């Protein structure tokens, strides 16, 4: 239930809340909303046990 | 008034701020 941003194309200003949910682009090949290669979802859930 | 925002489509918090002559009404949703 818990979700970190772990991808981001630049560093946060002090003070600022982002919660878009977009597909990164680490690559060249467009996301276009699907996952694939060099296509990560931005938001990792936590792995609390 | 005046809008503020990134790109505004409803992707990303964009400031509104509204003069109707009786108030100022500012919200940040989409
Ligand atoms: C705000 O949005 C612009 C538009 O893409 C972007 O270049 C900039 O890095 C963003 N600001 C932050 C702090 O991420």
């Amino acid at each position: 239930n818990y979700l970190y941003r772990l991808f981001r194309k630049s560093k946060l200003k002090p003070f600022e809340r982002d919660i878009s949910t977009e597909i990164y682009q680490a690559g060249n090949r467009p996301c276009n909303g699907v996952a694939g290669p060099n296509c990560y979802s931005p938001l990792q859930s936590y792995g609390f046990r | 008034g005046w809008i503020f925002g990134t790109t505004l489509d409803s992707k990303t918090q964009s400031l509104l701020i509204v003069n109707n002559a009786t108030n100022v009404v500012i919200k940040v949703c989409e």
